[PDB]
């Protein structure tokens, strides 16, 4: 209901917790070329050495892919110089982080949500799988250090030395960052803490309910596995030869025609290897782009408060917390949303004594009988004084001016 | 396993055969393909020192000395460490942890110190701090 | 005709036009509020004053130069049709693909 | 006799085809409702024709 | 061979178009639904809308 002198101002707020899931790394694999092309045969290698340094090309590509995966993980996670730890005391003014802090009770040091994610996510032909440089415990410790630093030091630990600060004061910092005064939090702390705990419980329940949300990670694994299986299947085709088994054709026919058969087989298997390598390269490029996006999100959403719209979750952004997952990172974004709106009449200025008064920070609102000044994201009327407004100009240039009286706090004191 | 009386071999992985009926008698034997893997050389700067280490990627150490057909390994040649990444020859084991000088894998990193000149340790994520 | 087909897109162009019209109406009648939560009505000059305060200029500038700003905006929006139609190579990016 | 080449070729083509629609939906579908402008164009002098 | 080359080229072009679509989506989210303070991200000069 648009109109030239009507606004809507919220009167209540909701704290929401959303999730975002990003793949980071892909399984590192390396395939022996000669062993794949042929198994326990000298004639294969003697006929193959005519093809040059293709094997070196394949091995270089795969090694580069693996090193890039390691670099992706290291760039995404290792962003803190120290390794902090939360104090054993659990007094945060009402907030409850039991669902995200590490649990010493479990044999593996992980938060309950990390274990929920880990339990929701599910060879002999020259191909080998190499282990990653960073194990699961290392990234778990990295995430724990990041979370502890975020909880106990705000964002100051991301720029220099870590500085302790009470959690309600950090909350007031973030609220003032999004454009809401500190008194709102300092007076609705209990409600905000209850809403935060409820949202954390809701996100735990929602994640435990269905595993489809994790598909972004899960798909990736399947893809890699498929790209392996099909490759092995290519070892069971004749490629226009007498038989797909090298031993039988070798032991059946004499050199001068077994050689042409072997050449056919080698051509087919080399084409298969080239296809696999190219597919892996393209998929690695895509995964690298995703990992760079995840690193940027971790640097900005977690280590600080982002002013970019719809970058760290829908709505005004308050913070985020990181969690690990197999080949991926899950961000929990904590955001602020206006809840209940009310109608008001509006004027861009006020004429008092032949001069126009403009609001310093806030909007003029009339409830039909009187005029007040509020902020732009939470209804909080105040008497119009000379300190909330500033004077500039006359009463005939602005369009839509209104008549009212501006109170001067100095005058009653002067009279007294 | 248990094979039905009409069955000879089995394909669990669904693309290759890994079990068979015994040719001598009526038992069943499983088949595991013979081991293999890459060989990596871990060295500091060549103009710093000449001592190196050898990492057989993904293979137990009860196997390295006798299969391959050149330099030899010798069991006394080192402590023959056993890592999750494979079999490591030519380096000792140090309980202390430092920064990852050379990436080996599975949280193991190797470095050079002046007793073999090359040591392998579990990587340290950083100096511990509490606020 | 030799085994190749073109699959029509899921979103017809009228749907795209409706989406863009909805976005434009929202950003005209509610500023940036509809991005975060529920849409809230607000007069357009006040939204322009909001943006002017955003880029570091006090709102009295707009509230005293409203008509001149409106004339400049109208002229600038009018010139875009000529600047697009006159040059036939403006859309080269899409034609290239 | 050549195995499973063109099956994976078809798979890649359909993957690209799906990515196209995903791109369009991501770019344009960022509004939950569909708002409408008021019938009268009273915007204090600004023109949006 | 010809079909394989065509498919690979199509895959690369699709990746490029995906990058462009992601950039367009980010520009829509920040420049339209808000007032970005980034320099030259939403046009030269101070960005109004
Ligand atoms: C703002 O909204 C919150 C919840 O959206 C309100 O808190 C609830 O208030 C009702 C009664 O007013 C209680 O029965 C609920 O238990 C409260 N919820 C919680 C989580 O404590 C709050 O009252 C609203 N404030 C205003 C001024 O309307
Ligand atoms: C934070 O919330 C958790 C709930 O997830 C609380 O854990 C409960 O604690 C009570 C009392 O110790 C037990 O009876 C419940 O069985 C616990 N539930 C779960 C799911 O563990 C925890 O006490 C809360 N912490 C604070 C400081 O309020
Ligand atoms: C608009 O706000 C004013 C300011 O609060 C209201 O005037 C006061 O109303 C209360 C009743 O809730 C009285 O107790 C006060 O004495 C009134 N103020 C004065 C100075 O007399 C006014 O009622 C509000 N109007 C509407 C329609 O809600
Ligand atoms: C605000 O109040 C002033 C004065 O209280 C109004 O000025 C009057 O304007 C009319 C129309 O030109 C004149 O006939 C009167 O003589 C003016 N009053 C005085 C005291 O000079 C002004 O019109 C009011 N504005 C609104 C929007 O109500
Ligand atoms: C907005 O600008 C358009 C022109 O782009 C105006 O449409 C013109 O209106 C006049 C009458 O006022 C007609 O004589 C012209 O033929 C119209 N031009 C076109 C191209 O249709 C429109 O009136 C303007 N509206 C406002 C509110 O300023
Ligand atoms: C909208 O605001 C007007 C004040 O101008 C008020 O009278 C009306 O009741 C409001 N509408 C609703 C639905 O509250
Ligand atoms: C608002 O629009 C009404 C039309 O109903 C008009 O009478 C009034 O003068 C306008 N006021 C302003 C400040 O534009
Ligand atoms: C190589 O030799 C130069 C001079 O002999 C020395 O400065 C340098 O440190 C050596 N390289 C390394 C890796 O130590
Ligand atoms: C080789 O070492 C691994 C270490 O995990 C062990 O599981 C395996 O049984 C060993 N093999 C032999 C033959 O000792
Ligand atoms: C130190 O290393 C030895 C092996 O050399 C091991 O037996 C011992 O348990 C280690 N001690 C600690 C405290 O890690």
């Amino acid at each position: 209901a648009y109109s030239n002198n009507s606004i809507a101002i919220p009167t209540n707020f909701t704290i929401s917790v959303t999730t975002e899931i990003l793949p980071v790394s892909m399984t590192k694999t390396s395939v022996d070329c000669t062993m794949y092309i042929c198994g326990d045969s000298t004639e294969c290698s003697n006929l193959l050495l005519q093809y040059g340094s293709f094997c070196t090309q394949l091995n270089r590509a795969l090694t580069g892919i693996a090193v890039e995966q390691d670099k992706n993980t290291q760039e995404v996670f290792a962003q803190v110089k120290q390794i902090y730890k939360t104090p054993p005391i659990k007094d945060f003014g009402g907030f409850n982080f039991s669902q995200i802090l590490p649990d010493p009770s479990k044999p593996s040091k992980r938060s309950p949500i990390e274990d929920l994610l880990f339990n929701k996510v599910t060879k002999f032909n020259g191909l080998t799988v190499l282990p990653p440089l960073l194990t699961d415990e290392m990234i778990a410790q990295y995430t724990s250090a990041l979370l502890a630093g975020t909880i106990t030091s705000g964002w100051t630990f991301g720029a220099g030395p870590a500085l302790q600060i009470p959690f309600p004061m950090q909350m007031a910092y973030r609220f003032n960052g999004i454009g809401v005064t500190q008194n709102v939090l300092y007076e609705n702390q209990k409600l905000i803490a209850n809403q935060f705990n409820s949202a954390i419980g809701k996100i735990q329940d929602s994640l435990s309910s269905t595993p489809s949300a994790l598909g972004k990670l899960q798909d990736v694994v399947n893809q890699n596995a498929q790209a392996l299986n099909t490759l092995v299947k290519q070892l069971s085709s004749n490629f226009g030869a007498i038989s797909s088994v090298l031993n039988d054709i070798l032991s059946r026919l004499d050199p001068p025609e077994a050689e042409v058969q072997i050449d056919r087989l080698i051509t087919g298997r080399l084409q298969s290897l080239q296809t696999y390598v190219t597919q892996q390269l393209i998929r690695a490029a895509e995964i690298r782009a995703s990992a760079n996006l995840a690193a940027t999100k971790m640097s900005e959403c977690v280590l600080g408060q982002s002013k970019r719209v719809d970058f760290c979750g829908k709505g005004y952004h308050l913070m985020s917390f990181p969690q690990s997952a197999p080949h991926g990172v899950v961000f929990l974004h904590v955001t602020y949303v206006p809840a209940q709106e009310k109608n008001f009449t509006t004027a861009p200025a006020i004429c008092h004594d032949g001069k126009a008064h403009f609001p310093r920070e806030g909007v003029f609102v009339s409830n039909g009988t009187h005029w007040f000044v509020t902020q732009r994201n939470f209804y909080e009327p105040q008497i119009i004084t000379t300190d909330n407004t500033f004077v500039s100009g006359n009463c005939d240039v602005v369009i839509g001016i209104v008549n009212n009286t501006v109170y001067d706090p100095l005058q009653p004191e002067l009279d007294s | 396993k248990k094979f039905l009386p009409f069955q000879q071999f089995g394909r669990d992985i669904a693309d290759t055969t890994d079990a068979v009926r015994d040719p001598q008698t009526l038992e069943i034997l499983d088949i595991t393909p013979c081991s293999f893997g890459g060989v990596s050389v871990i060295t500091p700067g060549t103009n710093t020192s000449n001592q190196v280490a050898v990492l057989y990627q993904g293979v137990n150490c009860t196997e390295v000395p006798v299969a391959i057909h050149t330099w030899r390994v010798y069991s006394t040649g080192s402590n023959v460490f056993q890592t999750r990444a494979g079999c490591l020859i030519g380096a000792e084991h140090v309980n202390n942890s430092y920064e990852c000088d050379i990436p080996i894998g599975a949280g193991i990193c190797a470095s050079y110190q002046t007793s073999q000149s090359i040591i392998a340790y579990t990587m340290s994520l950083g100096a511990e701090n509490s606020v």
